Parts: C-alpha cells; structure tokens; sequence
C-alpha cells in the first residue's frame, strides 16, 4: 500500500514534503479503519443473517461508522466507482 | 485496479478481507467499493495533513501537521476516537 | 490579598480530565471527546471559610503525541491530580508512571488519586485493585463527571492539606 | 536569539507566550540541533542560574532526546542529526551532574531522566563507559548518587538479554555484595544497596524454569550467597545511633525476603533456612516494639509512622513462612508483639470517636487505608489449622488476665476477629473450656458502663464472630444468638453515641450472614428486631457520609429480607422500611453504590406484590416516587442515577400488575401529571429514554375513557419529543409510543393525524442521523400503512419552505430504503411501498425524485473542501420507476422474498402506471431476474 498513497499524493497536492514516518502513520490510519470497517461489517452481516457480504452491508456500514457530508461524499464515490467498475 | 486507473488494488484488499473470514462469500462491488471508501478517507487526511502543512507555511509534512489537521476537524476527532 | 496555588492535572489520554475541569468551571457536563493539546490553564476559585482558595489548574494533554514539552509543566506545581479512568484497567496500569513523573519533577507535593468515570454502571477495576496508592500514602477519592459525587471533594482535600487547616470546609 | 530568554518565557502561564516561546525552540532546534543542545546543557550546567530555570532546562533535553539524538526513536525526525562531538560533551555534562553531591536533588532526578533516555538505545555498546565509571564510584566511593543511577537505570532500560548474557548482570551482584559485605561501609549506603538488589532479583525474578543450564546456574549461585549475606545482616547490630535508619535498613531486607520467598521455586530458599530466618524475624518484633518507648518521646513524627511502616515487612515475611510450626515459647512473643503494634494511635482514636462516619469505612474495608492492622489480619487468616488451635488458645488466654487493661484490650479482641476470619476450623484439647471462659468475659464487656466506646464497639463487632466460627461447638447456640443480638441492640438505643450505634448496624449484618434470625428467634421475635434496627437506622442517618450511607443500605437490605409472610404481613413496618429507603437514597443521589444497592432493596419489598394488596402499595410507593420528581424538578431534570433508578423501578411497577385489564385510574391520576412534566423541560436525553417507555407503558396500559381527556395534553409532549429542542439520541424512542397509542387511540387520533404527521415529517427531513431517520421513516409507514390516502393528501397540501414536502418525504424515503437494515423494518418498509404504489395516485406521477447518479469527469476525488464549487449531480427519474429497479436489485442481490414475489405477481395481474413500458425500460439481467420471478 506504497505506490498507490504516494501517487495519489503526487497528484491531489502537487508541491509537497515527504517523510516515512507520514505515510507509515498513515499507514496505520487506514489499516485501523480497515479493520473497525471489518467488525461492524461483519456484525451487521451477522444480524441480518446474510453469510455474503455485498454492496447493502458496506453501504450501512460506512453510513454509521463516518457521519456527515464525507459519508455522503464516500458513498457517492463509491457508487460512480462500483458503476464505472460493473460496465 | 487498471480496469478505470483505479489507484489501489484489488487483490491485496481481498485477501486482507478473506484472511478475517467474515463472510462465506464475498459480492461483486465489495472489493471496489472498499478500495474506494478507503482511498478516499486516506485523501481526506492526507490533504487535511497537506493544508496544516500550508499552514504551517512549510511545503513539507510532519505528524505534527497531521496532528493539528486532525484535532482540527471535529469530525474526524470523532471518527479517529 | 488571596493566596494562589499552582494545580497541574494529568493522567492518561481519554479519562475525562479537561471535562472535569470545565464542569468546576461552569457546571455543563460535556459529552464529545475532544483530546486536549499541550496545556491550557483555567483559573479556579473556591469561596470558603478562613479566607479564600485559588487554584490555577494546569489541565496537561493525556495522550503522548500532543504532551510537547509535557514534563516541563511541572516546575512549579504545589499539588497535583492524578486521575484515571476505571472503564479501563490500562489507565490505572499507567497511573504509577505519572506519579513517577510527577515525583521526579518535584518531590513531596500532596498527590491526590481520583477515579473518574463511577457512574458508569460496570468498572473494570474494582476498589480492591488500588495497591499502588496504599504504601504511597496516597489519598484515594472516587469521582465522577456526569454526575457530582465527590467532585468538590478532592480540591477540599488539597486545599486543606496546603493551608495546613484540617478544620477547612468548603460553601 | 537567546537560550535563556526562551526558558523563562516557555513557563509563563499565559498561553499565548507559552505557545509562541514552545514553538519557537522547538523550530529552532529543528535546523542546527547541535547548536541548541549544547546551549542547553550550558544552562544547567551554570550554578548562578536559578533552579527553576536550570530544571526546566534537563527535562525539556529529555524530550529533545527522542527528537534529535540520534536514529532508532520511534519519533525521531532526520532533519537535523547531533555531531558526534556535541554527543560526547553532553555525555561528559549529564555524568558530572548527576555524580557531583553539592548538586540539588532536583537537578540530580533531572540528570538521571536524561541519562536513562540516552541509555534506551546508546546502552551498553554505543556507551562503555558510563558503566564503568558508575562501577568505580560505587566500588570505590560508595556514591549513593551513581548507586542510585543505576537503579534506575536497572528499572527502565535493563532487560534479560543485557543482564544473562551481558556483563551487567554478573557484574553488579558481585558490586553489590562486596558493599554489603564491607562492614566498613556506612549504613546509609546498605539501605541504596538492597534497594539495587532488589531490582537484581527482578530480573531473575522472571524465571519460570529457564531453559539455560548458564542462566539456572547463575541465579541459584546468586541466589544462596545473597541469603547467606542477608541472613548475616541481621545478626549485626547497631544500637541507638540513627534509629531512623536502621528501621529502613530492616524494612528493605524484608521486603528482599518476601521477594525471594514468593517469586522463587522452593529448591532456592531450603526450608531450614526458613526456621532460621523465622527466629530472628519474630526477634525483630520485640526490638521494634521495643524501640517504641523511645518513640513514646515523640521527639519526630515519622519516628512513630516508620515503626509501623518496617513492622508491616516483617509481619509480611511470617506470613510468608506460616505454614512452618511455631513453637510456644514463639508463640507468645508474636501476640505480644503485635498487640503494642496493632494498638490504635491517639490520633486515629480521637478521629474515629469525633467522626463515627470514618469509622464506618475502615470497619466495613471501603476505606483506602492500610495499617499494620489490616497485614495483621493477612497473617492470622492464613494460618493454617495445626497453628491456628494454639493460635487461638494463647489470644484467649491473654484476653482474660488483661480484662481490667482497658489499654490493651482493644487490640487483643481486635486479634480475635481476624483469628475468627479464618476459614479453617478451631479444634483443640481444652478449646470448650476456653471457649465458655471467653464468651463469659465477653458477656460482661456488655454489661460494664465504663467501658470506652472503642471497647465497647469492638466487642460488639467481634460477638457474631465467634458464635459463627463455633456454630457446633456451641450446645446451646440458639438461646446465646437471641441473647446477645437483643443485648447489642439495647446497648445501641441506650447509648447517645453514633459510633456503637454504627457499629451495632455492622453487627446485624454479622449476625444475618451465619444465623438465619427467622428460625432462631421465632416470629415475633423477629419483627421486634426490625422495629428495633430501623429505629437505630433513623437516628444514625442524620450524620451520614458517602460510605456510611452505603453500609446504611446493605443493613437495611438484610431487614427487608426478615419481613413476614402476607398472612402475618404488618402494614407498619413496611410503611417504615419504604420511607428509610427512599430518605437514605435521596440524601446521597449521586452515590453510585447507595443507587445499586437500594436497588436490590427495592426489588425484594416489590417481590411479593399480589392484587389484593396491590391499592396498599399504590398509596405506599407512588407518593414517594413523585417526590424524587418534585426534587429533580428544580434541577431542571439533570443527570441523576437516582433519577434513572426511579424511572427504571416506576416501570416494573406498572409492569408487576393483576393481568385482568388495564390498571385503576389511580397510579394514572398519580403518575401522569408529573411524567408529562418530566418528557417536557428536560434536555438529557438519557433520562428522556427511561421516562418515555415508563410513559409509554402507563399509555398502554391505561383505560382509553379515563385517558380520553389527554389526549391533547401528550401531543404537546409528542411535538416536543420530535422538537429540534431535545437531541436526536432520543428521537428514536418516539416509535414504540407513537404505536401505541396508535393502537388504543386510533379513533379520536384524526384530528391530530395532520399535526403529527407535520412534527414527524419536519424532525424526518430536519435530522441527519441514520439511526434517527430510520426510526422516524418506520414510524411514517407505520402511518402510512394505516391509512396512505390521508397522509399523501396531507403531504400534498402541507408545505415546507418553499416546495412541496411530499416532494422532500420521498426523496428521503427512497433514499433511505437501500440503508434500512430492520428486518421487520424492511418488511414494513417494502409493504408500505407497495401499499403506495397500489394507490397509484397522479400526485406522485408528477413529481420526479434523484435517486440515479451520474458520474462526474476529472477523475478528480471531491471532498468538502471543494464540495461547495464541485458539487454532486443526479439525473431525474419517476418514483414509480425507481423503486422497480429498487426491487429487482434487491431481488438480484437475494423473508421478504416471498411477499416481494407475491408483490410482482399482484402487479402483473393489473400492471397498472403503465408497468408494461417501464419493465421493458429495465436492463436485460433486470428483465431476466423479473421474469424469474414472473
Ligand atoms: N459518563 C462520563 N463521561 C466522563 C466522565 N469523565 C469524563 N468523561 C468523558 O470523558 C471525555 C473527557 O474528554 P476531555 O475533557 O478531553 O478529557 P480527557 O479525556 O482527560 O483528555 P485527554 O487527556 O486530552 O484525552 C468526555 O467524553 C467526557 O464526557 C464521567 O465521570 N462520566
Ligand atoms: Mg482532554
């Protein structure tokens, strides 16, 4: 999970200073959030008993894990990315 | 992930996922959509990180920056616990 | 004249130290977290009997990434709080590091041990799992935020021991 | 810029010069970091600059250690990296200051903290010599500064692999035992030295069977030679000179004792050295006790307090080795011993005779103290049962020919109760002649008048402990319990002291745990002990605390349990009993442990609540549970546990109820009014939770003539449940009281149905919370598939801002359906919208809702930063045909399967709105999982 970070980083921000210890942090932030997003994933498959995770379980998911507008903008994002990705 | 020039892949994400065992199956639009969500909260942080960084009137980024960002944004205060 | 007293508040990150100081100042229990950063100093006054008690608490960032300098707050402290969370057993596990912080920095100022959060229904920590504060000499309180059991009591405390007057009652 | 002028403006109190002053330095040592270090070191190392200024100077070094020192530091930063040469001089600097004696303790402590952090990664191999300059001080000097060091050195950065396989660990014991060894060496310096041992064997103390023949090796040779030294050490005696410090020197070297004793395999420590160290160690309590009438001169304060503080260590070995047999002529030292040590002071006898309340917490152990008294008790409870019977025979003994010592008295019963603690049993030869001479004289300790109260209360605390211990050995224990339990309780009225009465209320408890009073004293009997304990309750809780309010409710708890059947029921205790809870309670709210355990007591006088005396218990308990109420009212309905607790118990109340009807108009006319002005002028919302279900539940279970009058009344609390007042943490518990009163009202609701459904609907669009909005959308097609006609028609007409809400309702409800994860809810959900689309009204073919999403271009990810210039776009389509491809998408990801199907069949059978043409729009696996269906 090197190139991808540092590549978006390139182009989000085109003058920029860089450490190891950013990204390895960083790192860390998105592998935590991988991981909470995995437990209340999980769980609510497990409430619904549904023994396959689909796009629904990760929709609720990310909607009670993140609140406000950057819920709404995840879920836009990921919607104009699963619909770029199913054609 | 060069299927649209998506930036993160796909299989590193789905094994991360299959080795937890969440699921008997895994859909269609989980695996994109997770690689989505979570590029797109890695961006929220590192142009937060990159604006403290501004702020810090500093083109170079540091925790500290990112520490400011983050306690900043009350939002993500409560995301980030 | 008032006499003034230099308080320097620590202990682990998330345990409900800035909150606890913000309801002696207004009387508002705060609900969201937000972690404090470096120190803020937040004035406090006391009207008693035999004179009046101020204190400057000195409300110190729990968490390591923001403590700056942390260790140089101390310098003049008269009396310190050390107060933990008793949801969880990792604050009182770190607590004897604080005290050795604090003894470090200055000797033999009165220390007063608080657990926070009793108003939760389950503790992880029970009053059975204080050993470190017993051969201390230490003085224990149970304090909680939401509710004020015991939060005037701890500066009660302090204030007695500072002014050497056993007999001083708050009002 | 100057160095000094940043330190003294780095303290100030002010914010703004802090923050400035902070980010300054640290700014400055970002860029040339050597420059600034050897600036700081300056500082400290200069005399004439203040202490304040120089302390502040070594521990803000501390901190740049693990920024600027050198790689490895989790937070190091290679911005600027210290010279080599400015490493060395720092080195050279920290050294000097931290050996030197004419240096303050202050700045001392602030050296070894930053030679300890320079010690986390340069130690041992990047720093030779600061080992070997620490040994030579030690061996040499016997610096107690560089013997310190290396304690703390040994505490922090000291690990297994540097003390087995290093150097470290062979070379400090050797250093350590010639100090000890060398009797020319001063005292002072032996105290620091065992202080270094002691961090030694925690290292080895990590044992657990190494699997090294080195290490084994190592720490048993280690191991026996310090015993043999220890054990020398306490022969050697040093006489009157500097009591203080050999009190210090014995307390360390028992500590080490118990260290080797309890974190050791029983091969190190021989048990025949551990009957030598048990001579000299009961030996070491007679020269304690003996040193005490040089501290009857109270020439210093901490004189008296180090006594105690050293006997604790060496009553704490002998509790170690008390498995060991002791002989007779022992037998008598220890309990003479420890009756001058367990002997109250004359300050703690003054405290608890003023203040009974503090009493009450050290008796009960809530207390946080810990004495010589309490490590007394360790000792005798874990004795085992061949020592306890002597044990038990010399106390006995003792307390008899020292009946007339009132001195003394109270630390020899005292010993009696911890003996009596033990779990073991007490037989002996001679114990039944014992035990009657000891229940005789304790008979008459009741009897005396001039006995003191602390006696006095000993004696009644230590009564139930011995019936309990000797249940069987005792032929008549049923006439003695009555006896004494009613001579206690008429001690505690007679007397006009709050500590025997506290102190009686302690003894009950005693009595109730090994005695059941019910069979003992008979029935009668047992109701005159209630009347007589709360009596003695009423008057103690006038003077209560914080813990003698909680002991106050366990006492009481125990009366509740002693209460008579229904027939024999006496309507006055229970009028009593239900009164002392509640003032008790309601005096410490705050308390958490008074809450739980009134709780319990609350539970058990309402567990025996039958119809026929259920209009008793109205009249008994309603009245009380409006005063809480009324109390919190002036607080504006804060947080209060007691406050939960009595919303929490008025629903099983309601609850606990003849399951003929709905309950009498009584408990309605009592509880309603004050409900309804809990639910309104009240911001928490965690008591708006628990005040809305009871509220709930009183609706439901409610007459609907006798509720009929208001109707109007609850719609305000219903507009200002659903206010933007209160938080929408309580929004949510608006549904299941909107159900039911749906359910008993649903005839007279009509003209309200327009102004609730206006609240739901505004609080609907006006919240954001998933959870929130998802339990107001269920209550909307709860509405919904009660009648659709009325609240689409409502909709219509009803405006909000400037557009149609109907229009905004939809959009959220379309919006929400892929987010709704109730299954029940879905259900609801699914067959309200089929319920809609059956009506097939033209006012929803008119306005169109947002659900698709067309992709933007850029490939740009947009965030709100830059939402406002960038914002999202959706492409309009028809409701009708939106929720078709909601269903055929859900079918393609599939219970609510059968009724969807049942619901696609009913459509193909009408397929009314011009289903034909929009199922013909749909995608091809779209109209291939429709005609699966189909
Ligand atoms: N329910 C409850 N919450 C409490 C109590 N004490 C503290 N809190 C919560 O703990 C948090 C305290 O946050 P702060 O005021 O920043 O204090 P802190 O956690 O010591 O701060 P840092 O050390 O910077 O993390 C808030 O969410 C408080 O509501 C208590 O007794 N009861
Ligand atoms: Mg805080």
């Amino acid at each position: 999970y090197s190139s991808y970070i540092y590549k978006v980083l390139k182009q989000t921000h085109p003058d920029t200073g860089i450490s190891q210890k950013s990204m390895s942090i960083l790192n860390s932030f998105v592998n935590d959030i991988f991981e909470r997003i995995a437990t209340e994933a999980s769980k609510l498959a497990a409430y619904n008993k549904k023994s396959t995770i689909s796009a629904r379980e990760i929709q609720t998911a990310v909607r009670l894990i993140l609140p406000g507008e950057l819920a709404k903008h995840a879920v836009s994002e990921g919607t104009r990315a699963v619909t770029k990705y199913s054609s | 992930s060069a299927k649209a020039g998506l930036t993160f892949p796909v299989g590193r994400v789905h094994r991360l996922l299959r080795r937890g065992n969440y699921a008997q199956r895994i859909g269609s639009g989980a695996p994109v959509y997770l690689t989505a969500v979570l590029e797109y909260l890695a961006a929220e942080i590192l142009e937060l990180a990159g604006n403290a960084a501004r702020d810090n009137k500093k083109t170079r980024i540091i925790p500290r920056h990112l520490q400011l960002a983050i306690r900043n944004d009350d939002e993500l205060n409560k995301l980030l616990g | 004249e008032v006499p003034t007293f230099k308080l320097v508040l620590v202990g682990d990150g998330g345990t409900g130290k800035t909150t606890f100081v913000k309801r002696h100042l207004t009387g508002e229990f705060e609900k969201k977290y937000i972690a404090t950063i470096g120190v803020e100093v937040h004035p406090l006054s006391f009207y008693t009997n035999f004179g009046e008690i101020k204190f400057d608490v000195w409300d110190t960032a729990g968490l390591e990434k923001f403590g700056g300098l942390r260790d140089g707050y101390y310098i003049n402290a008269q009396c310190a709080i050390i107060m933990f969370d008793v949801t969880s057993r990792i604050t009182y596990k770190n607590v004897p590091n604080w005290h050795r912080d604090l003894v470090r920095v200055c000797e033999n100022i009165p220390i007063v041990l608080c657990g926070n959060k009793v108003d939760v229904k389950e503790r992880k920590v029970k009053a059975k799992t204080i050993t470190f504060h017993r051969k201390k000499n230490l003085q224990y309180y149970d304090i909680s935020a939401k509710s004020n059991y015991n939060f005037e009591k701890p500066f009660l405390w302090l204030a007695r021991k500072l002014a050497g007057n056993p007999q001083l009652e708050f009002v | 810029m100057d160095i000094n002028e940043l330190i003294i403006g780095a303290q100030s109190a002010d914010k703004h010069t802090r923050e400035v002053a902070e980010t300054q330095l640290l700014q400055w040592c970002d860029s040339d970091a050597s420059q600034v270090f050897k600036a700081l070191a300056n500082v400290a190392l200069q005399h004439e600059a203040s202490l304040e200024s120089r302390q502040f100077a070594l521990l803000s070094l501390r901190k740049l250690i693990t920024m600027y020192w050198s790689p490895g530091f989790e937070s190091y930063r290679s911005t600027s990296n210290v010279e080599i040469d400015v490493k060395d001089f720092i080195r050279e600097v920290l050294l000097k200051l931290c050996l030197n004696d004419n240096e303050n303790t202050k700045i001392k402590n602030g050296a070894s903290y930053c030679i300890v952090q320079i010690s986390a990664v340069d130690f041992p191999d990047q720093w030779p010599q600061l080992l070997t300059v620490i040994y030579d001080a030690i061996s040499h000097q016997h610096s107690l500064n560089a013997m310190s060091l290396l304690n703390e050195i040994y505490d922090d950065v000291v690990s297994e692999e540097m003390f087995f396989e290093g150097g470290i660990g062979l070379a400090t014991m050797e250093i350590v035992f010639k100090v000890l060894n060398t009797e020319t060496s001063t005292l002072i310096a032996k105290i620091a030295a065992l202080k270094l041992l002691k961090a030694c064997l925690l290292q080895m103390s990590s044992h657990n069977e190494y699997d090294e023949a080195s290490r084994k090796s190592f720490v048993s040779q280690c191991l026996a030679t310090s015993l043999q030294i220890l054990g020398q050490l306490l022969t050697l005696n040093f006489g009157n000179v500097d009591v203080i410090s050999q009190l210090k020197f014995k307390s360390i070297i028992y500590e080490n004792l118990v260290f080797i004793k309890n974190d050791f395999s029983r091969k190190h420590f021989s048990s025949e050295l551990q009957k030598q160290f048990k001579i000299m160690a009961i030996q070491d309590l007679e020269n304690v006790t003996h040193i005490n009438a040089n501290v009857e001169t109270t020439e210093s304060e901490p004189l008296l307090e180090t006594v105690h503080d050293c006997s604790i260590y060496i009553v704490e070995f002998l509790t170690s080795v008390c498995t060991l047999q002791f002989s007779v002529e022992e037998m008598n030292k220890i309990i003479t011993s420890l009756t001058i040590l367990c002997q109250l002071s004359s300050e703690t006898r003054e405290i608890w005779t003023s203040d009974f309340n503090t009493f009450v917490s050290k008796e009960t152990g809530l207390a946080a103290s810990y004495n010589v008294r309490d490590q007394a008790n360790e000792f005798f409870t874990s004795l085992p049962n061949p020592q306890l019977s002597l044990i038990f025979k010399v106390v006995s003994n003792d307390i008899e020919h020292s009946t007339c010592n009132y001195s003394t008295l109270e630390s020899l019963l005292y010993l009696l109760q911890c003996i009596l603690l033990n779990d073991d049993e007490i037989t002996g030869e001679n114990i039944d002649q014992s035990l009657q001479i000891l229940i005789k004289t304790l008979e008459n300790i009741l009897v005396s008048q001039e006995i003191p109260e602390l006696i006095l209360a000993r004696a009644i605390l230590t009564i139930p402990r011995v019936l309990d211990k000797f249940i069987d050995a005792l032929p008549d224990i049923k006439p003695l319990t009555s006896a004494f339990l009613a001579k206690s309780l008429n001690l505690a009225l007679k007397s006009d002291k709050e500590l025997i009465k506290s102190a009686t209320l302690i003894a009950f408890t005693y009595y109730c745990y090994f005695a059941e009073l019910d069979s003992v004293l008979g029935p009668e009997v047992c109701s005159e002990t209630q009347e007589k304990v709360i009596r003695i309750i009423n008057q103690v809780s006038s003077d209560a605390e914080e813990d003698t309010n909680g002991a106050l409710m366990e006492v009481l708890s125990q009366v509740i349990s002693y209460n008579p059947k229904e027939p024999h029921s006496r309507k006055e205790i229970l009028q009593a009993e239900f009164h002392l809870v509640f003032t008790i309670s309601s005096e410490d709210p705050a308390n958490v442990q008074v809450v739980v355990q009134s709780q319990e007591c609350l539970e058990k006088l309402l567990d025996n609540i039958n119809m026929d005396n259920y209009k008793n218990y109205i009249e008994l308990c309603l009245p009380s549970f409006i005063n809480v109420l009324d109390s919190n009212n002036a607080n504006n309905y804060r947080y209060s546990p007691l406050l939960s607790l009595v919303l929490e118990f008025i629903t099983v109340f309601l609850k606990k109820k003849p399951n003929d009807g709905f309950l009498p108009d009584e408990i309605n006319q009592y509880l309603f009014e004050p409900l309804a002005k809990v639910l309104a002028f009240s911001t928490e919302d965690e008591t708006l939770q628990l005040a809305t279900e009871a509220f709930s539940y009183l609706i439901f279970n409610t007459d609907t003539r006798a509720m009929e009058p208001r109707l109007m009344d609850i719609m305000k609390v219903l507009e200002r449940l659903l206010s933007l007042e209160v938080s929408d943490s309580a929004a949510m518990n608006v549904g299941p009281l909107v159900v039911a009163i749906f359910t008993r009202f649903s005839k007279e609701i009509q003209p309200l149905i327009g102004r609730i459904l206006e609240a739901v609907v505004v609080r609907l669009i006006k919240t954001q919370n998933i959870s929130t909005e998802q339990n107001l959308l269920s209550v909307l097609c709860f509405l919904t598939c009660n009648d659709p006609k009325q609240t689409v028609d409502f909709l219509s007409s009803f405006q909000i801002d400037n557009t149609d809400a109907l229009t905004l309702v939809m959009r959220k409800w379309i919006e929400a359906f892929e987010v709704i994860r109730g299954e029940k809810r879905i259900k609801e959900n699914i067959v309200a919208l089929s319920n809609l689309f059956f009506l097939n009204d033209k006012r929803l073919q008119k306005v169109v809702v947002n659900g698709n999403l067309i992709p933007y271009e850029g490939d740009l990810i947009i965030t709100r930063s830059m939402a406002k210039k960038m914002p999202d776009r959706y492409v309009q389509v028809p409701l009708y045909t939106k929720i078709i491809k909601l269903f055929v998408s859900e079918l393609s990801f599939q219970s609510v399967v059968q009724l969807l199907v049942r619901f696609f069949k009913e459509v193909a059978s009408k397929d009314v709105s011009g289903f034909h043409c929009i199922y013909e729009t749909l995608s091809d696996s779209e109209r291939k999982v429709l005609s699966e269906a189909l």
